[PDB]
């Protein structure tokens, strides 16, 4: 069924924590640490929490 | 990027054979000008530098799409002033599309015979109409301009070659770039347009359609920017989002989909009122396909230290049968560019021939379902393209064997590894082919025999010693208990074929589930062999291209070379180019078969009508489970049955098709005195009627030379390709447009 | 005789010597190499090529030859030498045979099928009907 | 009928160029201006190699081989 | 003859016979085909495919016939 | 000076024997908009 | 009346497909014309107008007027393509001169066709148009 | 064997027996040419018969012509 995937304060906060386990990941994986943790890594990370978090908040609110 | 690299001049448009160096010296013999021809689009014999190499395929690549642009502009403003495609859709299956008002000049003026609506052209089966209506096109004044900017754009991308070329070039690492590059290509140029045409079904396309799906009858419809001016249309077409220039845009933004899944759908099926496929589902997955592909081109390395190299990964993947694995395929890659264009034909060609084989069976544009002229004609097509295409990249894998092919960078990787047992790969690929020969062409001869010798209890049939295709109707079975089951989330299954009940939109069977018997089982195997022995022609041109046991210096010799004389036997067609020669008639072979089976399973087992009753009517009435398993079925039921309208033709709007079919068998047979003789006689043939000439004291200056061997095998390998092709697409249209 | 030389680093392969170098005939190239190097067996793939003598058994003459003309020769190696070993073991010298090489003329050959007329000079087979005579006879 | 001249102009067509085929091998058999030695090679011999432009189908042999197809078709 | 001499070649088996050709030089040797005649029209000499061909031949004496001196 | 270097590209054999062939395509297609379907001459 | 061929328009099954002729000009009538034109000829028992080759002056349209036009305008293109290939034998760039056309060379051989018999007759008369037999290449026999 | 014949209109230009792929021919002294030497053929047991020293020959014509006769191993070009 079409699920309940709506505002609630728990979506932000299933953003944050991605976002935060994002930046952990990046603080354990990535490489290259010289460019830019800078701007470069900072706006990766962001962006893969934005995308895990995509991934939790449907399967949280679709579960 | 540099300045001013070539001046534009027309001086080097003077000299023909500017390019090469055995191509000024002025043309001593006829030979040249076909060498000319020959060299042109040679750029790695031109000269012997990467830069200018890239240099002239980036800015012949500007030329080619301009080249693409063009088409398309004139597909558009011919769609726009000659067809009839507001009648068209008025009245989408009582009309059938047309375009190309022929000139009335002599006769031709037939071939203007009534497709409908009072509109005289000949009946287009490129399907067109189809994705105007498809895209949201209501009216000709959008194609018209749509036309312009084609044409606009073509001037754009004809400049764009001239500055890249003559102004600006850019240098080798700007093209060695491949990092920036994939991540442009992935994200930029293929997440980006599906994002956006995506951005025209969210706000043009389904909308339309919509409309038009209920019977608006056209013209009463606004315009496409009265729906996102106005979302007081957006109001009654799926209410549940408010629909707002900020407000509509927040679901997205706060992760509410909920509210986007009346447009964003996931049904599957196809819609029972136009036999395409549900234009929401397809919004939805160029969205999701925009944004897989924005995903995919954020992962190779190019400035910021995020992302991977390519070379670490190849590198990295390696294994203990593999010796260092890909250790050197980078290089290769990023140095060859006959290296990265072997790979892109075979993909492109392989996606062209899945093109054909998926717009079949999910029909994906309205009121193309039910025109089976534009189904059958867009499937044999997409395949023919596909096969061409394969062909090509196996060709250029040898040509980049033959040319590029360092020893130094390859040592025990995967392509070392794979020369260094060519021979046990060709041999296992060479009694594939005998087998597959064997179980599939002799179980058709086989049952010819038998039922010639009147015992159809001795055959391979459904009636005799069946052979039923259990794995393929398994997996047509799990397809159809997975729009409730495994793909729990979605309405219908992926396509009609394999399984569920006769969609029929107008009198005509949109799609019906095909059934998977011993004949299917009979063709499959025939195809999966003439598959097999197409790649064991080119894999064996590819894998030997630079030696064998009978010539150890074929690298020396080249890609282009006709033999090595008469010796160790005879050593006539050696080269990879042959090969490739040799793999276009197999190719030829191979599609010849596999749109010969689309075509009478077709008209067979799904297409036909739909009584009021409800009771389908096939075509050819279901003859292909028993004629399909002899070679005499296949001549007489499908060849010589079918063959009736393109030979009935003359007289009437078909008329052309059977000029064509008869112009076709001409070519083809043309072809084999090409490809039986050899130029030897050709040469003393043209001595006597050069004798003839200089008695009249009209001999030319430049002696007229005969083909040479590889020139006359290309030339027989050309006009056999164009004949048979053109045969089978003048029959197939002749009796498609006939019957469907 | 007794051919000496290290082998070269070849992984080995599926298109060297068959049952004819074992019962028939076989042929070997040695060479002195200045420095470890990559090169194209005839036989596919790439070998390292050793510091000091290399020898490689192949199964023709021409794959010989191949090797010494395509690898060894742009590599500035022209100290090459190829035998035919026979399968009891004996071997003769075969491309370097009086130590120059073909292309360049050696006093101290003789010429072999040289026939001292031109190609329209030669005689017509109807006058050289039952016999032994060839057009191309001396 | 002028169906019957049509087919005799195609008879004719296909007598000749059997014959000009068939001719043409015979006397170039001895030897062309691609060739000037063919008599000393035979009647059926492959080629004389890819030398001098290339040389299928240059014996004798090849010409009978050749005007086989057109007697048939004829 | 001599360099400049128009000869017409007499050898059955020449591409150029019954066919013009200038003298370029004329060996002082004596050697068998001192006369080095040079023609307009290429051989057919070449692999396949090859636009170009050889364009000077050497003849005997007796094989050539001075047309112009 | 480039238009002689057009003179000569706009004379070469692909060039001038397709533009005589489109000259001669229009004179026999354009004597076919005027008196048509001439097996024989009328006399 | 040759080889027992009836006129076209003392023949039943010719009126018979000219009351449904096809257009085949965009002329409205077009195919009426066709027929009445096509009367003068001799038809036969299918009703087509089979053509009669053998002088015959009162039905001398259908070959021999073609023939003589056909043969003029084949021997204009015959005459000035030899004189251009003569004119440019002359210069040693005649390689050049073959794939790259000397137009003004090419327009003064082209007006001259129109005189192409007579001229040809002249050298028929001279001498100018058979090599000898000497001076041409001759394979070995 | 294939035999290879070399007729008196050698010029010496050597390019035979460097076409040669199985070191068939060689170039012996020889007054009847300016360049003093001339192709020979000690070597007909070798020859496989591709004719690369017929195209390698630019005397018109060819001064050195291989006759296809006898067909053994080594002139098959069989590594088996
Ligand atoms: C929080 C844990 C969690 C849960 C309960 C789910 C649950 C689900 N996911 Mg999901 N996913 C997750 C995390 C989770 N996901 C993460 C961290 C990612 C990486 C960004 C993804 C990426 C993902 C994709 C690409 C898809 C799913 C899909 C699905 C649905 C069907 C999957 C299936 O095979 O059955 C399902 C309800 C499918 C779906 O329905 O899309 C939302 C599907 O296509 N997920
Ligand atoms: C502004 C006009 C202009 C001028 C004066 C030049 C001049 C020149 N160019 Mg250039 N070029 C131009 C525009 C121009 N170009 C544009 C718009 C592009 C992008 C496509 C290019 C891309 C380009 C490349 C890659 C190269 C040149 C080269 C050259 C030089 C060689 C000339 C030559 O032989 O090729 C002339 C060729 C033609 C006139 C034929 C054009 C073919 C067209 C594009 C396609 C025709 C196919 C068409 C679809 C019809 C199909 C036929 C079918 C239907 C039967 C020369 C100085 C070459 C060079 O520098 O020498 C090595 C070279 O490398 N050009
Ligand atoms: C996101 C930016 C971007 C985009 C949209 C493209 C797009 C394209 N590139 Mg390109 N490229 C890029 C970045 C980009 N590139 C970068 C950063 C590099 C250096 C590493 C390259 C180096 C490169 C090479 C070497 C080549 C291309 C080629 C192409 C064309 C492929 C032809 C095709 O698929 O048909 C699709 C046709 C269209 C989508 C219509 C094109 C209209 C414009 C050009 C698209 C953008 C419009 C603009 C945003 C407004 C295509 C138009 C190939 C080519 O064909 O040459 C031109 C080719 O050889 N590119
Ligand atoms: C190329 C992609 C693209 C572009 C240019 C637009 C552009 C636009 N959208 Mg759209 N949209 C898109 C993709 C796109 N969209 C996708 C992928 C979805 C599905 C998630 C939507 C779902 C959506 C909704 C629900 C609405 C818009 C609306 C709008 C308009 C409001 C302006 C604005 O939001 O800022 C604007 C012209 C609003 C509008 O004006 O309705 C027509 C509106 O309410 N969009
Ligand atoms: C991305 C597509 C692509 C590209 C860029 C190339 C590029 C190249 N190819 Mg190639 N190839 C391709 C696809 C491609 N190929 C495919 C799909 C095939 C299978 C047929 C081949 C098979 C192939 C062979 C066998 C060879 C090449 C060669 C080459 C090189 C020179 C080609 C040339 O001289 O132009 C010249 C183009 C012509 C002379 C056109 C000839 C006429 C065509 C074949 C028929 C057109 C008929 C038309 C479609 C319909 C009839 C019209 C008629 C009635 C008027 C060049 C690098 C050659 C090479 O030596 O590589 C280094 C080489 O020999 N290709
Ligand atoms: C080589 C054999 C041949 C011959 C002898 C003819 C002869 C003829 N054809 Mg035909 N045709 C042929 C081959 C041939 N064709 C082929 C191969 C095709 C397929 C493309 C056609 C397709 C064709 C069509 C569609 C038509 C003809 C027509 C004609 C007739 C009118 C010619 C004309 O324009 O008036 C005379 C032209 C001139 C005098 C031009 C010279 C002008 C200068 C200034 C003098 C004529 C008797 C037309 C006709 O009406 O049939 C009776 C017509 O409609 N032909
Ligand atoms: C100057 C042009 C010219 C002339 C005067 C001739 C003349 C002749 N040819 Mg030849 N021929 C030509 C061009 C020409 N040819 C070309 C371009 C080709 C290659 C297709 C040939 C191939 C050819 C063959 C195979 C044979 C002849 C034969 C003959 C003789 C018999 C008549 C004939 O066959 O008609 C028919 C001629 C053709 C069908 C050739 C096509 C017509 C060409 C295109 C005309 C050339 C026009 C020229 C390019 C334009 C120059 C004008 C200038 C202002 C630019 C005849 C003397 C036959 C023979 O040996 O007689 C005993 C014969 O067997 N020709
Ligand atoms: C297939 C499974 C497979 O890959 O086998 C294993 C082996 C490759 O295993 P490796 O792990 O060594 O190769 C992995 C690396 O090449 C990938 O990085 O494949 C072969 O040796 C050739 C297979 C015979 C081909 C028969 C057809
Ligand atoms: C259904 C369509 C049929 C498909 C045909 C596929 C043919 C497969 C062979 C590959 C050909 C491509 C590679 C060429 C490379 C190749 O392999 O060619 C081989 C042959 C000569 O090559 P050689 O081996 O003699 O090369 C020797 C030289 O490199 C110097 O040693 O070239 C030709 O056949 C003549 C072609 C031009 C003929 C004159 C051009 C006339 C107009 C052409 C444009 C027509 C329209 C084009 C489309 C708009
Ligand atoms: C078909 C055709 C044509 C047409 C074309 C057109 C007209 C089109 C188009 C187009 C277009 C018109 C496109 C567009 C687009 C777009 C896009 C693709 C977008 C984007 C975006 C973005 C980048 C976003 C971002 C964001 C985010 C995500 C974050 C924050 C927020 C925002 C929203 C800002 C022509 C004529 C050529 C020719 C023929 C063919
Ligand atoms: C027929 C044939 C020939 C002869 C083919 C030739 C000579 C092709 C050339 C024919 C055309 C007609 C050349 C046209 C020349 C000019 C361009 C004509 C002028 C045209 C203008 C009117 C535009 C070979 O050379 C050959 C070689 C190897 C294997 C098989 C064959 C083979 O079968
Ligand atoms: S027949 Fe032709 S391709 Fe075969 S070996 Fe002889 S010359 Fe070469």
């Amino acid at each position: 069924t079409l699920p309940d995937t709506t505002w609630s304060p728990a979506v932000g906060l299933v953003v944050i924590l991605c976002n935060l386990f994002a930046i952990a990941i990046g603080r354990y994986a990535i490489q290259s640490r010289g460019k830019g943790f800078g701007l470069p890594e900072l706006l990766a990370t962001t962006s893969f929490g934005h995308l895990l978090a995509a991934g939790v908040v449907s399967g949280l609110q679709y579960s | 990027v540099d300045n001013d690299p070539v001046p534009t001049s027309f001086e080097k448009w003077a000299k023909p054979g500017h390019f090469d160096r055995t191509l000024a010296r002025g043309p001593q013999t006829t030979t040249w000008i076909w060498n000319l021809h020959a060299l042109a689009h040679d750029f790695d014999t031109h000269t012997s530098d990467l830069e200018d190499i890239s240099r002239k395929i980036f800015s012949a690549h500007f030329g080619h799409l301009a080249v693409v642009f063009i088409w398309l502009s004139g597909m558009y403003f011919h769609g726009a002033k000659f067809s009839n495609y507001e009648a068209w859709l008025a009245d989408p299956t009582g009309i059938k599309p047309s375009a190309q008002v022929v000139w009335p000049i002599v006769g031709q003026g037939i071939l203007n015979g009534d497709v409908g609506g009072g509109f005289h052209g000949i009946q287009i089966t490129s399907g067109l109409f189809q994705l105007w209506r498809a895209s949201g096109i209501t009216n000709e004044f959008q194609l018209y301009c749509t036309a312009i900017g084609g044409l606009v754009m073509a001037g754009l991308m004809l400049f764009a070659g001239w500055f890249h070329y003559h102004k600006r070039a850019p240098k080798l690492e700007w093209f060695q770039n491949v990092e920036s590059m994939l991540n442009h290509h992935l994200a930029g140029l293929l997440g980006l347009g599906s994002l956006g045409w995506a951005g025209h079904q969210i706000h043009v396309s389904l909308p339309i359609n919509q409309l038009l799906d209920a019977g608006v009858a056209a013209k009463d419809i606004p315009l496409p920017h009265e729906f996102i001016l106005n979302p007081s249309l957006m109001a009654e077409l799926y209410p549940n989002i408010n629909w707002g220039v900020f407000s509509g845009v927040i679901p997205f933004f706060t992760f509410n989909w909920a509210a986007y899944s009346d447009f964003l759908t996931f049904k599957g099926g196809l819609n029972p009122v136009t036999g395409g496929l549900w234009l929401s589902d397809t919004a939805h997955h160029h969205v999701a396909i925009a944004v897989l592909f924005i995903i995919a081109g954020h992962m190779y390395r190019t400035n910021w230290g995020i992302g991977h190299s390519l070379k670490e990964i190849l590198e990295a993947h390696k294994g203990p049968f593999t010796g260092t694995g890909h250790k050197g395929l980078y290089e290769v890659l990023t140095t060859s560019w006959h290296a990265q264009l072997a790979i892109n034909l075979a993909m492109m060609g392989s996606l062209s021939i899945i093109v054909a084989q998926h717009m079949y069976a999910m029909p994906p544009y309205p009121y193309l379902a039910t025109d089976y002229p534009t189904q059958l004609s867009l499937f044999t097509h997409h395949m023919w393209i596909g096969g061409f295409l394969i062909v090509g990249g196996a060709a250029h894998g040898a040509i980049f064997f033959v040319r590029d092919y360092d020893p130094a960078v390859n040592q025990n990787n995967v392509l070392d590894r794979v020369l260094r047992h060519r021979d046990a790969i060709i041999s296992h690929l060479n009694w594939v082919c005998i087998f597959l020969g064997f179980h599939s062409f002799g179980l058709y001869v086989h049952n010819d025999t038998m039922r010639a010798f009147g015992r159809p209890q001795d055959m391979f049939s459904d009636t005799g010693i069946q052979l039923q295709p259990v794995f393929a109707q398994w997996v047509q079975h799990l397809h159809t208990l997975a729009p409730g089951g495994t793909a729990p989330n979605a309405a219908a299954t992926a396509s009609v074929a394999f399984g569920g009940d006769v969609v029929a939109v107008g009198g005509k069977v949109a799609m019906m589930p095909i059934a998977l018997g011993t004949a299917d089982f009979l063709v499959h195997h025939i195809h999966a062999f003439t598959i097999h022995v197409t790649v064991l022609i080119l894999l064996k041109g590819v894998l030997f291209a630079r030696s064998s046991r009978l010539i150890p210096d074929k690298a020396n010799l080249g890609f282009r070379f006709p033999c090595d004389g008469p010796g160790r036997g005879g050593t006539c067609q050696v080269s990879g180019w042959d090969h490739v020669f040799l793999g276009l008639f197999w190719m030829y072979n191979c599609i010849s078969v596999v749109i010969f089976h689309f075509s009478w399973k077709m008209q067979s087992d799904v297409w036909g009508t739909v009584a009021p009753d409800g009771t389908v009517s096939h075509i050819t009435g279901g003859n292909f489970a028993q004629s399909a398993i002899t070679i005499n079925g296949w001549l007489r039921d499908f060849l010589w049955a079918q063959a009736s309208q393109v030979i009935g033709s003359y007289g009437s709007a078909l008329s052309a098709y059977g000029l064509l079919f008869l112009g076709a068998h001409f070519v083809w047979a043309f072809s084999l005195m090409f490809l039986f003789s050899g130029r030897g006689y050709w040469q003393e043939l043209i001595e006597s009627i050069v004798w003839a000439h200089n008695k009249l004291k009209v001999a030319p200056a430049i002696q007229p030379r005969a083909l040479s061997i590889i020139q006359g095998r290309a030339v027989g390998v050309a006009h056999y390709l164009l004949g048979g092709i053109a045969t089978t697409w003048a029959f197939f249209l002749a009796r498609i447009i006939s019957v469907g | 005789t007794t051919l000496t030389g290290q082998p070269p680093l070849y992984g080995g392969s599926t298109g060297g010597l068959l049952s004819k170098a074992d019962i028939e005939e076989k042929y070997a190239i040695t060479w002195t190499s200045p420095k470890e190097q990559v090169f194209e067996m005839p036989t596919a793939g790439a070998a390292v090529m050793r510091e000091g003598e290399n020898l490689v058994y192949l199964a023709r003459k021409e794959q010989c030859l191949a090797l010494a003309a395509q690898q060894l020769r742009p590599r500035k190696i022209n100290d090459y030498k190829i035998y035919r070993i026979f399968p009891d073991g004996e071997t003769v010298l075969l491309h370097p045979k009086d130590g120059v090489f073909p292309e360049k003329v050696n006093q101290g050959r003789e010429a072999v099928n040289t026939v001292p007329r031109s190609i329209g000079q030669n005689p017509n087979p109807a006058q050289l009907k039952f016999s032994g005579k060839k057009p191309y006879d001396p | 009928g002028p169906g019957d001249f049509l087919v005799h102009h195609a008879i004719a067509l296909g007598l000749h160029t059997t014959t000009l085929i068939l001719v043409k091998g015979a006397l170039d058999a001895r030897g062309s201006k691609l060739m000037p030695d063919k008599k000393d090679f035979g009647y059926a011999f492959p080629c004389d190699g890819p030398g001098r432009g290339g040389t299928c189908d240059i014996s004798a042999w090849d010409a009978f081989y050749l005007a086989m197809f057109w007697m048939l078709n004829t | 003859v001599q360099r400049g001499s128009k000869v017409r070649i007499l050898r059955p088996e020449s591409y150029w016979y019954n066919e013009i050709g200038t003298v370029a030089s004329v060996d002082q040797s004596g050697i068998k085909y001192p006369v080095i005649v040079r023609f307009d029209k290429v051989n057919y000499t070449g692999f396949s495919g090859s636009a170009g061909g050889v364009n000077t031949n050497n003849f005997a004496l007796s094989e050539v016939e001075e047309v112009s001196a | 000076m480039q238009t002689k270097h057009l003179l000569t590209y706009l004379s070469t054999a692909p060039v001038l024997a397709a533009l005589w062939m489109t000259i001669t395509a229009g004179i026999l297609i354009e004597f076919n908009r005027f008196y048509p379907d001439l097996l024989f001459h009328p006399l | 009346d040759v080889a027992g061929l009836v006129p076209c328009k003392d023949s039943p099954a010719f009126q018979k497909r000219a009351a449904a002729a096809v257009n085949t000009t965009a002329d409205p009538a077009s195919g009426q014309k066709r027929f009445e034109r096509y009367s003068q000829a001799l038809c036969g028992e299918d009703g087509l107008p089979h053509l009669v080759v053998d002088g015959r002056l009162s039905r001398a349209g259908d070959f021999l007027i073609p023939s003589a036009l056909f043969l003029f305008i084949t021997g204009w293109i015959g005459w000035v393509g030899r004189a251009y290939l003569i004119a440019v034998r002359n210069s040693g760039e005649a390689n050049e001169k073959e794939i790259i056309i000397d137009v003004p060379l090419a327009i003064k051989c082209m007006l001259t066709g129109f005189a192409w018999p007579l001229a040809a007759l002249k050298e028929l008369a001279s001498g100018e148009l058979t090599a000898k037999d000497n001076e041409i290449t001759v394979s070995p026999r | 064997a294939h035999t290879v014949k070399i007729y008196d209109t050698c010029i010496g230009c050597t390019q035979c027996v460097r076409a040669c792929p199985t070191d068939v021919l060689e170039m012996v002294p020889w007054d009847g040419c300016k360049a003093g030497q001339i192709a020979s053929s000690p070597r007909t047991e070798d020859c496989v018969g591709c004719k690369r020293c017929e195209t390698a020959c630019p005397t018109d014509f060819l001064s050195i012509r291989v006759y296809l006769g006898a067909e053994t191993t080594r002139s098959m070009g069989l590594a088996y």
